[PDB]
């Protein structure tokens, strides 16, 4: 739904523009979420095999979750670019058509009718 | 301690005991028996825990609040202002309902004072419980179980414009 977007600089991963975001930290939550994630694959792959899980492949564990922290912080930073591209382009057409976005002029509740319905 | 003007109390009249017996009646030695027993060491205990009390004082005070415009001076779908009315709507209503509550307690503590005399000389706190159980039945009643200060602003409206016809109707 973003087909008319990403149409002048197709195939790109990360943008120039995604450079001027805030980069996500490293103690981001959803971060160590997928190396939790990673942990759990690595226990899974020693279960499988039948070998101790929380003795053997303590550097395949160490990979697993090397692996995953490392896509994990550039499929953010992708899902990061997106959101700020669509918020972006919601307040720029907001901006730029208020003639179909009227001010709704909010009246107060000193005059407005609501109907009451009695509970017995 | 309480205040004395928010629980009334008339001033008790009781009578001198007048024998017309030669046989002493055995509840003045009771009285005084007890009296020799009982209240002297409890008095003593309970100096002994006032003295321990004043040997270290320390204060607590009663919290108030400020006014808020209410539920009318509140623009619709306006959370940050309508919802400090709705929470002082609340503490008015449970402010309101301690209230009937004393008013409650004024009635029973007349009728018990008076006992078989309550028909005569307990009408004006019957007629004040009669006035104010009529206007919190005038607030509150039959607002339902999800109450707030929009569905009270309705239900006073709804008796304002009942009100309006009446007047309407009589003119």
């Amino acid at each position: 739904m973003m087909t008319g977007r990403q149409a002048r600089a197709p195939l790109q991963f990360l943008p120039d523009e995604a450079r001027s975001l805030p980069p996500p930290k490293l103690t981001d939550p959803r971060l160590a979420y997928i190396g939790f994630l990673g942990y759990c694959s690595g226990l899974i792959d020693n279960a499988i095999r039948r070998r101790p899980v929380l003795s053997a492949g303590l550097h395949r564990q160490f990979l697993y979750i090397t692996s995953f922290v490392f896509v994990g912080y550039y499929l953010l930073k992708r899902q990061d670019y997106m959101y700020a591209v669509r918020d972006h382009d919601m307040f720029s057409y907001i901006k730029s058509h208020p003639e179909d976005f009227p001010e709704k002029d909010k009246k107060t509740y000193r005059e407005v009718f609501e109907e009451f319905h009695p509970v017995r | 301690s309480w205040d004395k003007d928010v629980y009334p109390e008339p001033p008790r009249r009781t009578p001198a005991p007048s024998p017309q017996t030669s046989l002493p009646n055995p509840i003045t030695y009771l009285t005084k028996a007890f009296d020799l027993l009982v209240d002297r060491p409890v008095t003593l205990v309970r100096e002994f825990i006032e003295r321990q009390h004043a040997k270290n004082k320390y204060y607590y005070y009663h919290r108030e609040f400020r006014r808020v415009p209410d539920i009318t001076e509140c623009h619709e779908k306006d959370v940050l202002c309508m919802f400090e009315a709705e929470m002082q709507w609340k503490r008015d209503y449970k402010v309101d309902q301690e209230i009937v509550n004393i008013i409650q307690e004024r009635l029973k503590a007349c009728q018990q004072r008076e006992g078989e005399s309550h028909r005569q000389n307990c009408a004006k706190e019957l007629q004040q419980f009669t006035q104010v159980v009529k206007a919190y039945q005038d607030r509150y009643h039959d607002l339902g179980a999800h109450y707030s200060a929009r569905k009270c602003l309705a239900k006073q409206k709804q008796r304002m414009l009942a009100e309006r016809k009446a007047t309407k109707e009589a003119a």
